């Protein structure tokens, strides 16, 4: 079930890795625009996807990304499980509507099949939010996370928040669609989706190197004026 | 860049040229004169306050109230960019300033074409409303009421600098207009000019020798076109605050080593004295 | 000229030459796959050209050179020589076998058949192009027809594009073919610079650390001079670098330990010589601007205006003859003497 | 002095070669052919045609003051030959006679 | 008089060619390749500024 909100000033994230402190600087690359529609679910990957959620229950494990989602195709399929991450992009033949059994992988996928990439790590998840930033660009693939607690609210909570980044996969390959994951009996589930689009933002540092604050420069005039004046 | 040519000693001279003439535009405008004259130990002067501009011995830096609200007021190694410090340092003008405060107390306008003569204050004052068309009983019969005015008169004035925040932007200017020029000129090193990258170091340390120097080339003409905008600029500035600098001086000649007639010149009214 | 009056005059400059030289290639070494590249005996027909990347390896080209007498070696935005001493983010290998007289059509800006139906070579590119002759081994006596290329295409190719959608032509290589037509085994390497930090660099080996001393420093291809200092900086455990206003390099991470390191430019400044006419003395006095005494007549005085060398501190005081700095004069008295200036007389 | 300084700079400017295989023009002439004339011939026009610019801008910047320097003096010899003035210290120090 | 003509040599200044095949963009870019598109552009960028 669809629904519609407000984004506010969520969505920002360390564009590089270079230290800085007490400074301004401005920054160009694909951002959530401040104040926009993010859809609420109860799906285009476009030019970026930023995903948030605050459920407790950790049905939510794991998304599937692919262009055609069949076994033709690589496909990315991130497993999130209690003790490790399995990041694949094997060509797998994409089942019609996946998920955990709970832990047989059939039902999301038939077989397995050529490929080249593998990764096993600490998984990705840990009154809880959880925001998580999706692009794919120049051959790569990166993931941003960052967990802050939240007050009961039905919508997103109001302040500032950075996102460090979290892997950087040379994976470089044509996705167009996503789904999400999800381990089950009947439920519910609850989370947000919004959509980055190229911006030019003024990013504010801290004499401790984190950002604070930041203006984007095409919501308003006032806002054009601030960059100009830098 | 040995190929190019003297550019390099024309931007030396034009700096080295503005140096001094800022040294000069100091030198000409606050060394009026040549004795350094003190006041007497006692501060009576006929009803008269002076000690809102006369310096306070109390604080290290003997500057007057007016002088230390002034100075905290304004407030404010690179590439090859350097910053010199001025010939007299803030210590000395203050003397000048108080040297030329106590002249014109103990003596009018007489130190200023010659010998230092004594005279009461409120005898100076008679003589200053005889210079513009007032008799000498005029004063003589409303002394005190004079110096109160006059003493409302200096008090109000670190009020009103102080409550208006814009009262000295001709003095940030100078200080703005030279911050920016300066990190503009830094901040022009990290432009490519059509070229592969903007460090020498990474190109010739990626290339071979014959190829380098079509890169080089323009990066060189790029800074040397920077250095040439700036030297331009500054000079074009520094003749502005030469006028400025005449302009103050003749003010100082004028308004307070003598009584002016000229409208509008020493404030607006009937000049007596600054 | 010959003739020198009195007066103070800025003449050159100075700076603090370097000591030694350090070096932080970290430990890591490797093999690239560069003999699988080469010498495959498979070689993919140039519509469906091959596509492998490299990466967390030792790159060694001298290999390159043994393999065999190039016809071309050709490098576009690196001189081929000096290929041993880069360190890349990446490098990208396109494998396949073009005709002979092609081999000058794979250039960037230029056009022909290959270059705008089969493989399109954007005009930024930074890699090097080799090939080398095939007849002896991909030439059939009867013709090898196993190689096609895309003749028709309504719209031309974009940069790095493959596709795989009669316009298909089958190559024919036989012996008897003359130069121009024998096939050629073509590779091309993509690079790319300034991303996350390189990997395939292991030609050179390591040094120690050295600190409070303008020495040279080399941090993973970071080249540079400076001094190198303890650090206060809590960095995130994901930034290696450092800025500042000025947009320039302050602080470093070394890659053996997690320490940060900060970075300042060894010590200069300008020179200035003091002196009296030539017709009165020959004697001089030097001033280091904005420096200070010890970094540096057998007299030395220390001014706001930096350092003076060769005058000798009266506490008297007269007016000013040489101005120097900060209401400090010099003046020759025999010998030179700095003092500070006098206002006036007192009264 | 200024005047000579800026004549002289000038004129030697014109032997730099400005990334050029020769300062002469009749040398590149009579050695080069003409479609290989116009790329060394470019780098000496734009040097020469940079250095009178140069020059021409000072000389705007100098006039300026020599313009100043002119008015206070007229200024100077109206008021204190044609008349007697009561402005201080501008027709010199002590109580003005006469100029 | 003064700001008519410079305004005037200003406005006239843009039909120079500054030693390139053309003055307008359009043909340059239209009838020569970008390798030669990118050089020719730079003397009327530079002249223009
Ligand atoms: C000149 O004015 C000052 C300031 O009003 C007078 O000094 C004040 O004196 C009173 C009474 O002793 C103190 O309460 C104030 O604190 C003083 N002001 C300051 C700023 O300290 C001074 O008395 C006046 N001159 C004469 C001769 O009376
Ligand atoms: C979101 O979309 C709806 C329609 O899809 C539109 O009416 C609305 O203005 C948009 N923005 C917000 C903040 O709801
Ligand atoms: C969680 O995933 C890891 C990674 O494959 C796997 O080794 C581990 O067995 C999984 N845990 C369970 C309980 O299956
Ligand atoms: C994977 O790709 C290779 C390469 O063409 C092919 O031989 C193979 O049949 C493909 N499928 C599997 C399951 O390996
Ligand atoms: C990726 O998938 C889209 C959608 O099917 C397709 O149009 C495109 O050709 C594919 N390849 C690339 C390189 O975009
Ligand atoms: C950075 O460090 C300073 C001093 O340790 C501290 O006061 C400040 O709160 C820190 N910034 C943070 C924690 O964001
Ligand atoms: C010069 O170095 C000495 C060495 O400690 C120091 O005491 C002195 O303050 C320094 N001078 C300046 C001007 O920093
Ligand atoms: C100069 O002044 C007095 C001389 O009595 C002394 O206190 C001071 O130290 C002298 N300065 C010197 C010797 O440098």
């Amino acid at each position: 079930t669809q629904s519609y909100t407000n984004s506010f000033t969520r969505g920002v994230y360390y564009p590089d890795k270079v230290f800085r402190s007490s400074v301004l600087h401005s920054t160009q690359d694909l951002f959530l625009p401040f104040f926009s529609n993010v859809t609420w679910f109860h799906l285009p990957f476009n030019d970026g996807v930023y995903f948030a959620s605050t459920e407790k229950s950790n049905i939510i494990r794991g998304w599937i990304f692919g262009t055609t989602l069949d076994s033709k195709t690589q496909s990315l399929l991130i497993v999130n499980n209690a003790t490790n991450v399995v990041i694949k992009v094997c060509e797998f033949q994409f089942c019609n509507d996946p998920f955990l059994d709970v832990e047989s992988e059939f039902r999301v996928y038939s077989s397995a099949n050529n490929c080249t990439f593998e990764y096993v790590s600490q998984p990705f998840l840990m009154k809880n939010l959880r925001e998580f930033v999706f692009k794919n660009i120049d051959g790569y693939f990166k993931i941003y996370s960052k967990h802050t607690p939240i007050n009961l609210e039905r919508d997103l909570p109001q302040g500032f928040s950075a996102l460090e980044p979290l892997v950087d996969l040379p994976i470089g390959i044509n996705i167009t669609r996503f789904q999400t994951l999800l381990a089950l009996t009947a439920g519910a589930a609850a989370y947000y989706v919004g959509y980055l689009q190229p911006r030019t933002f003024l990013l504010k540092y801290n004499e401790n190197g984190t950002i604070t604050d930041a203006v984007d420069c095409a919501l308003d005039p006032l806002s054009e004026t601030k960059c100009t004046l830098k | 860049l040995l190929q190019y040519g003297s550019f390099c000693t024309q931007l030396k001279r034009a700096l080295t040229g503005i140096a001094v003439e800022q040294d000069k535009n100091t030198q000409e405008v606050f060394a009026q004169v040549k004795q350094i004259y003190k006041t007497p130990p006692i501060k009576y002067f006929g009803g008269f306050n002076f000690s809102q501009i006369l310096p306070d011995p109390s604080k290290p830096s003997k500057r007057s109230p007016i002088e230390d609200l002034l100075f905290n007021k304004v407030t404010l190694k690179f590439n090859g960019l350097t910053v010199l410090p001025p010939l007299l340092t803030d210590e000395m003008i203050a003397q000048y300033t108080s040297a030329l405060l106590a002249g014109t107390i103990t003596s009018g306008w007489t130190f200023g074409a010659g010998p230092a003569l004594q005279i009461p204050f409120p005898m100076q004052m008679a003589y200053r409303f005889n210079g513009i068309g007032v008799t000498q009983n005029v004063l003589y019969e409303n002394q005190k009421l004079i110096a109160n005015q006059f003493n409302s008169a200096i008090g109000k004035i670190q009020d009103s600098l102080s409550s208006t925040p814009s009262a000295l932007g001709k003095l940030q200017d100078v200080v703005n207009h030279n911050a920016q020029a300066l990190n503009t000129l830094v901040k022009q090193l990290s432009s490519k000019f059509g070229a592969i990258s903007s460090v020498l170091n990474d190109i010739l340390s990626r290339l071979d020798p014959p190829e380098a120097e079509v890169q080089i080339d323009r990066l060189i003409t790029g800074r040397l076109q920077s250095l040439q905008t700036y030297v331009t600029q500054q000079l074009i500035r520094a003749a502005e605050i030469r006028a400025s600098a005449n302009l103050a001086a003749t003010k100082m000649s004028e308004c307070v080593l003598g009584q002016s007639k000229r409208v509008d010149f020493c404030g607006k009214g009937y000049h007596l004295m600054s | 000229s010959f003739t020198v009056e009195k007066g103070i005059y800025q003449t050159s400059n100075f700076r603090v030459q370097p000591t030694e030289s350090i070096v932080r290639f970290p430990n890591i070494t490797n093999l690239c796959p560069f003999h699988e590249v080469f010498n495959a005996t498979t070689f993919a027909s140039v519509y469906a050209w091959n596509r492998k990347r490299i990466s967390n390896c030792v790159a060694d080209y001298s290999v390159i050179y043994n393999f065999a007498p190039f016809f071309a070696f050709k490098c576009y935005g690196v001189s081929p020589t000096k290929l041993n001493d880069l360190c890349f983010t990446n490098v990208y290998a396109d494998s396949f076998v073009i005709r002979g007289n092609e081999v000058s059509q794979i250039a960037p800006g230029q056009t022909g058949n290959i270059a705008d139906y089969n493989y399109k070579l954007p005009d930024d590119f930074t890699g090097c192009v080799i090939a080398w002759n095939s007849n002896k081994l991909d030439s059939k006596p009867s013709g090898n027809y196993n190689y096609l290329y895309r003749l028709f295409r309504k719209s031309k190719l974009k940069p790095f594009e493959r596709d795989i959608s009669s316009p298909l032509q089958s190559y024919g290589f036989r012996p008897t073919y003359g130069v121009g037509h024998q096939p050629y085994r073509v590779v091309v390497l993509s690079f790319e610079l300034l991303h996350a930090p390189a990997t395939v660099c292991g030609p050179k080996k390591s040094t120690n650390l050295v600190k409070n001393k303008c020495v040279n420093f080399n941090f993973n291809g970071l080249t540079g001079t400076g001094v190198l200092t303890e650090s206060n900086k809590k960095f995130l455990p994901f930034q290696q670098f450092g800025r500042d206003i000025a947009d320039t390099t302050d602080a470093v991470r070394d890659p053996q330990t997690l320490e940060i390191l900060d970075i300042t430019p060894c010590s200069f400044g300008g020179v200035s010589v003091i002196t009296p006419g030539t017709n009165t003395s020959n004697q001089v006095a030097v001033l280091y601007q904005g420096v200070n005494c010890t970094e540096v007549g057998s007299n030395v005085f220390q001014t706001r205006a930096g350092c003076l060398i060769g005058a000798e501190y009266v506490n008297n005081s007269y007016e000013c003859d040489i101005p120097i700095g900060a209401g400090i004069c010099a003046s020759y008295q025999q010998s030179i003497i700095a003092y500070t200036m006098s206002l006036g007389a007192e009264n």
